[PDB]
DNA sequence: CCCTGTCTGGCGTCCTCTCACCCCATG
DNA sequence: CATGGGTGCGCCAGACAGGG
């Protein structure tokens, strides 16, 4: 669609893979059944220092060339004319026509 | 007090050496000169006459002393340098070394056709006393099980 | 030898143009080294210069 | 090359490159295991008259 | 005990794979228990081909899938020997689970 | 330092034709 | 089975001590 939409999302996966996907004890757990003394959520409270855009909520799964956001298939992480792009042209293996 | 020193005898008939060094030893009675025999290289508990030292060279299948000199030949680097010796050959005998696989880590193949290969450890099972572990063999990675001492730790 | 004063990869193959045993017994791929035997594959005379 | 009984004649070279790789697997293993110095001293003197 | 499965798409290919490593293990180690199949694994999806309109062109493609176990029946020291970086199957995915 | 004695090395003809025999030893 | 350590040649010549 858009080139800047295509540099969100390198921007996207930078932030991102920076703290929400390896760190997720800080993101996840520490608000689990504890006392709710507020030092968890003092926990949280460094959780608003950190980029809002480096949760894995942001995560839209784009076409890798053009940045599609509707019509979207994972099992390809492609748009929904790149699987025919493939599909007439061969690029996929066992990517047959379902003559069914 | 008896210090130690260093034998050399020909390599391979060495428990005969030590014997017979024992021997030589009952047999000219310098009894008070002599304290033990360690096993090419053989270790004597000894003092330095020269007298002691005809002794030992004149045990069969016995070449010399090895130290700095002749004259004076010399005792050893550290005190108990012998006993240090047959320590390391009794730890080398028991070669303890890093073998196992966990969940991502990759791994050494030594045993059966995937010896000289390396992985990595998709599964583990501790109590299946079993490493998954995959070699890459003809590119495809060949995801096969593995135990512990089957494998080092890379 | 495996890898002793006459070795098999860090020399050659004895035979010409045969790997080691199973493998490689015709005119085709001269050069792979199977798992089943570190060794070269090419003639009988690579090994005098070697 | 064998003779015609079969037993290998082997050449001179062969027992002193043999020689020299025993003392030198020796000399690897002793540094291994931190062997004394005089134990050392013979060892490196007997590689280097090898 | 030990598995050997393979994992690929076509039948069509496989057959052949099928071939090459219960008689390279004959040769070798001789024992083997047969190739017993695993049921055929499809993987259907309709999609919208029209760029802009008409959600009525949607067009099934699959990409299939096939599974085959060859299940040799003795740890042999001769049959994975001589068939361990060897697989005549081009484009395949080998699990020698051992 | 300038001559004198010693100590080790380097070397000694070319072609052929048979023969005989090539590491013990052993716990 | 596999490894592990004689004493009859004579000249030249230069390097190494050895006086000198």
């Amino acid at each position: 669609a858009k080139q800047s939409m295509k540099a969100r999302e390198v921007k996207r996966v930078a932030l991102a893979d920076k703290y929400f996907a390896k760190r997720a004890e800080l993101k996840a757990i520490i608000s689990d059944v504890n006392a709710s003394d507020e030092d968890r959520w003092n926990a949280v409270l460094k959780l608003q220092t950190l980029p809002r855009d480096s949760s894995p909520s942001r995560q839209r799964n784009r076409c890798r060339q053009t940045g599609r956001p509707h019509g979207f298939l994972r099992k390809f992480g492609l748009s929904r004319i790149k699987v025919r792009e493939a599909a007439m042209r061969g690029e996929i293996p066992g990517l047959k026509k379902a003559s069914w | 007090k008896k210090r130690w020193y260093v034998v050399q005898a020909f390599s391979g008939f060495e428990g005969r050496v030590a014997t017979s060094l024992r021997e030589h030893i009952k047999l000219h009675n310098m009894e008070d000169l002599f304290g033990e025999v360690m096993v090419g290289y053989v270790l004597v508990q000894m003092v330095m006459n020269d007298a002691s030292w005809h002794l030992v060279r004149s045990v069969p299948r016995v070449m010399g002393f090895i130290g700095g000199t002749s004259d004076r030949p010399a005792p050893i680097s550290d005190k108990e340098v012998d006993a240090i010796m047959n320590r390391l050959q009794q730890v080398g005998d028991k070669p303890r070394p890093k073998t196992l696989f966990e969940p991502g880590e990759m791994v050494r193949v030594n045993d059966g056709p995937f010896a000289d290969f390396n992985g990595v450890v998709e599964e583990v099972d501790y109590e299946k006393s079993r490493l998954k572990v995959s070699v890459s063999i003809f590119g495809r990675a060949t995801p096969v099980e593995l135990d512990f001492s089957q494998v080092e730790k890379a | 030898e495996r890898d002793g004063l006459f070795c098999a990869r860090i020399f050659g193959p004895v035979k010409d143009y045969e790997c080691l045993c199973g493998k490689y017994k015709r005119l085709k791929h001269r050069g792979v080294i199977c798992e089943k035997c570190g060794v070269e594959v090419t003639q009988t005379k690579v090994r005098r210069e070697r | 090359v064998p003779l015609d009984g079969g037993r290998f004649a082997t050449s001179d070279l062969n027992d002193l490159y043999r020689r020299v790789i025993n003392r030198n697997n020796r000399l690897k293993r002793l540094l291994d295991l931190a062997a004394p110095d005089i134990i050392v001293r013979n060892e490196k003197r007997m590689l280097q008259e090898a | 005990r030990i598995r050997i499965r393979l994992k690929a798409f076509d039948h069509r290919l496989i057959d052949q794979a099928t071939a090459e490593i219960v008689e390279t293990a004959k040769r070798t180690g001789a024992q083997v228990r047969g190739p017993i199949p695993l049921p055929t694994r499809k993987e259907r999806f309709t999609v919208l081909i029209s760029p802009h309109v008409n959600k009525d062109a949607r067009d099934q493609y699959e990409i299939r899938t096939h599974l085959r176990l060859v299940d040799i029946v003795e740890p042999t020291e001769k049959t994975v020997d001589a068939l361990m970086r060897l697989d005549l199957a081009a484009g395949v995915d080998v699990q020698i689970s051992l």
